[PDB]
């Protein structure tokens, strides 16, 4: 297979995305959930991890980590703490509202994730962190939750399997910084949401101290999905490392902004001119792309026309894969704005921990301030990217770098409209 | 804005605050659901009950939830402080968030944030006379292709313009309560122009499972 | 640490009172501003001897080694967790 995309609707995971089906119970057995769950959970924690490893499954929430491989550390005999896993329902990133819509419409599907998952680690419960502002979907997740507690799917005896395994839902307030996996488990037990140092990895202390991990939604709602249809299923789509299927919010200046299930190595141009109508103006209207939500580099129109829709390729684009979130730019927009309000975003959601985020992020707001309108000297653009670098790998955890890397791609692909900006600064003020 | 307290007549440790005993049953179901030694991880829910039942924080619904769960009041002042939502000022009846981020910026937010403001007279960060609407301008909200959209309270108004957002502030004024939807033609994220995707029936349950299970 | 690396031979101080002018520290000790330093204590205590200086020595303290870990601050059961970061 050389050419992807083209999605059958036989192979979407989460059907019921758009809200069209019941999202309950009834409206979820009669869509695949909750089906031969207890058979699942019967074939022990090693077939299901081996399911998750032969899937080619990487980590939804933005980093690709290789979901088996990262599951596999809690698969290891109990000395006295239980063992938890955390869903990571924070979605904090901008472009990204996908988790939101797998909550929303396809909580059971959640829920079924969350059991086989946390059979397939051992753990005793699962707590699925939720924004705060998704408080329709919380009480959303609630209800399923309430139905899968009265259908004897989880809780004491689920499924009929004779595993015991609960699901809390805790609700966030206000930070995007809670979605990091570490400040996630700070922001649980209590304290402001800073990130832990790793090591400690949360497979040794995690939630409460005990063995934890922490996992998208994205990446837990399609483990059952997974595991009934095979792993060689999921790993059938999708170029090599880059296998299954992804959930994938295009919005910004296109003709139709909408959250849509496509195969994984499906090209951008293909994916924005099917399932979004274009980019307003026509594909020559297209200025520039943010492949995957805030944090990832920018890259121009050149750039977009060839480049396929997974972790390698975008990482070959000099930017990467992230949450899938492309927030398409057209000529009309005015990407310095846009760019030093992404940096605004990450000075105000910003824990304040370590030195060069606390420090450097807001410094990188003020010279993108004055980026915008011209109030520098092109000297101050490399000084800026050496900012950047002093951010990069220096921090705890990794929105350092997800400020420093919307400044690189900027500078990288658009010194030269930086440069024109400041000297009609210089000639219209001086 | 600020962070350190300063002790008005409305603002003091002695301002009364307490919980309604159904809220100290909600409390008691939000403790039990974490370890037993570890009650000061119901610190952001009953905070955020605190919030839910008197509509800000003052400082004694910080101290009642440091006295309750057995924790410091600096760490409740601490996570009072860190989350934007816990508000240590008294708002209006109806809480505008308006998101403001890059992919809510690049279809127009401004417009909406305009049109919020000379429709109530008041700018960001202020509160209309009769304390019905504060209007404050927010971070990304995770409704990115529902783009431009606000937030009021607990619910998303969504794929708005400047009509339909004097049309929610209206009805808002009238006492009714607004249907917390993308207010285009759409209905919750599909494309607008027919669904370009799931426009075949599911496949219902035992569709595609392996052998062996 | 880099002033802990090394001996340090001082004197006892005397008196210093105020200049009745300026009300300056006058001194009548040609010794209070002597600080030697010697790389062993077996040197300073040869240059003490040879000198014919009455002496006292100080043994070397060091820190000791401390058990540090970060992710104790985060147990499970102990009192060593942090109850903030
Ligand atoms: N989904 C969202 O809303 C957002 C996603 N992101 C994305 O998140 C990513 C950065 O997140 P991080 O968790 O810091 O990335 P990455 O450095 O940490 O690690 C990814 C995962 O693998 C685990 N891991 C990595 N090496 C490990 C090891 N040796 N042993 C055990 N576990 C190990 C980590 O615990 C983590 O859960 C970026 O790609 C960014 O685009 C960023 C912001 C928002
Ligand atoms: C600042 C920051 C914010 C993050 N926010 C989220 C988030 O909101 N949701 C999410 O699933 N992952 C988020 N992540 C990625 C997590 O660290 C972690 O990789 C993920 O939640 C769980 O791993 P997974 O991809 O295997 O599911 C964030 C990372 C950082 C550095
Ligand atoms: S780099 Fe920023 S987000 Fe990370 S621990 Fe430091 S202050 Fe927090
Ligand atoms: S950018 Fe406004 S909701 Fe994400």
């Amino acid at each position: 297979k050389t050419s992807f995309g083209s999605l059958k609707d036989e192979d979407r995971i989460f059907t019921n995305l758009y809200g069209r089906h019941d999202w309950r119970l009834k409206g979820a057995q009669s869509r695949g959930d909750w089906y031969k769950t207890k058979e699942i959970l019967l074939k022990g924690p090693d077939w299901i991890l081996g399911e998750v490893k032969t899937s080619g499954l990487r980590g939804r929430g933005g980093a690709g980590f290789p979901t088996g491989l990262k599951w596999s550390f809690m698969n290891k005999p109990s000395d006295g703490r239980p063992k938890y896993l955390v869903v990571n329902a924070d979605e904090g990133e901008p472009g990204t509202c996908k988790d939101r819509e797998i909550i929303r419409h396809d909580p059971h599907k959640l829920v079924e994730g969350c059991l086989v998952g946390g059979r397939a680690m051992g753990a005793r419960a699962a707590y699925i962190y939720i924004r705060g502002e998704f408080y329709n979907e919380a009480s959303n997740l609630q209800v399923a939750i309430r139905e899968a507690y009265e259908a004897g799917l989880i809780g004491k005896n689920a499924c009929g399997s004779g595993y015991d395994f609960d699901v809390f839902v805790v609700r966030g307030a206000g930070a995007y910084i809670c979605g990091e996996e570490t400040a996630l488990i700070e922001s649980i037990e209590g304290k402001q949401g800073k990130p832990r140092l790793k090591p400690p990895f949360p497979a040794d202390v995690g939630v409460f101290g005990c063995p934890t991990t922490v996992a998208n939604v994205e990446t837990v709602a399609v483990s059952p999905t997974i595991c009934r249809r095979g792993g060689a299923w999921f790993a059938s789509f999708g170029r090599e490392r880059n296998s299954g299927t992804k959930l994938f919010n295009i919005s910004g200046h296109v003709n139709n902004p909408c959250t849509v299930e496509e195969e994984m190595s499906v090209p951008l141009k293909e994916l924005i001119e099917k399932h979004a109508g274009g980019v307003t103006g026509g594909w020559d209207n297209l200025l520039a792309v943010i492949p995957g939500g805030s944090s990832t580099p920018l890259i121009p129109k050149s750039v977009c026309e060839t480049v396929l829709m997974d972790f390698d390729a975008l990482i070959q684009a000099q930017t990467g894969l992230g949450t899938a979130a492309v927030i398409v730019m057209d000529r009309s927009t005015d990407i310095v704005k846009a760019i030093a309000r992404l940096i605004e975003f990450y000075k105000h959601e910003s824990c304040g921990q370590c030195t060069p985020c606390r420090e450097g992020v807001d410094w990188m707001n003020k010279v993108m301030a004055r980026f915008v309108r011209g109030d520098a000297r092109p000297a101050e653009i490399d000084s800026l990217w050496e900012i950047s670098k002093q951010i990069e790998g220096h921090t705890i955890c990794a929105l350092g770098d997800g400020a420093a890397w919307p400044v690189q791609g900027l500078i990288r692909h658009f010194r030269p409209e930086l440069e024109e900006r400041m000297q009609r600064f210089a000639q219209q003020h001086q | 804005a600020l962070f350190v307290h300063r002790d008005t007549p409305k603002n003091n440790p002695e301002t009364p605050f307490d919980f309604t005993p159904e809220n100290y049953k909600r409390i008691e179901a939000i403790v039990k659901n974490y370890p037993e030694g570890h009650k000061a991880a119901a610190v952001l829910p009953v905070l955020d009950l605190a919030q839910r039942q008197n509509g800000w924080l003052p400082i004694s619904a910080m101290n009642k939830v440091a006295e309750i769960l057995q924790v410091p009041p600096m760490r409740v002042y601490e996570v009072a402080t860190f989350y934007t939502m816990y508000n240590r000022k008294p708002v209006g009846k109806y809480h505008i968030q308006v998101c403001t981020t890059t992919p809510c910026m690049l279809r127009n937010s401004d417009s909406i944030l305009e049109a919020i403001q000379k429709k109530l007279g008041i700018k960001v960060g202020e509160t209309t006379p009769d304390k019905l609407f504060t209007l404050i301008e927010v971070e990304c909200l995770g409704a990115c292709v529902n783009a431009p959209m606000v937030q009021i309270n607990d619910n998303y108004y969504e794929d708005l313009t400047p009509k339909d957002i004097e049309e929610i502030i209206d009805e808002l004024k009238a006492g009714k309560i607004p249907k917390p939807g993308p207010r285009s033609g759409r209905f919750s994220c599909e494309p607008a122009g027919g669904l370009t995707s799931l426009t075949e029936p599911p496949k219902g349950p035992g569709f595609g499972v392996q052998a062996g299970l | 640490v880099n002033n802990t690396k090394k001996w340090k031979m001082e004197f006892d101080t005397r008196e210093r009172w105020e200049n009745p002018l300026m009300g300056w520290a006058s001194t009548a000790d040609p010794l209070s501003n002597l600080v030697l330093t010697f790389s062993t204590k077996e040197d300073a205590i040869a240059f003490a001897e040879k000198n014919g200086w009455s002496y006292d020595v100080e043994e070397r303290k060091v820190p000791k080694p401390k058990s540090k870990s970060y992710g104790a601050n985060f147990s499970w059961n102990k009192r060593t967790r942090v109850s903030t970061k």
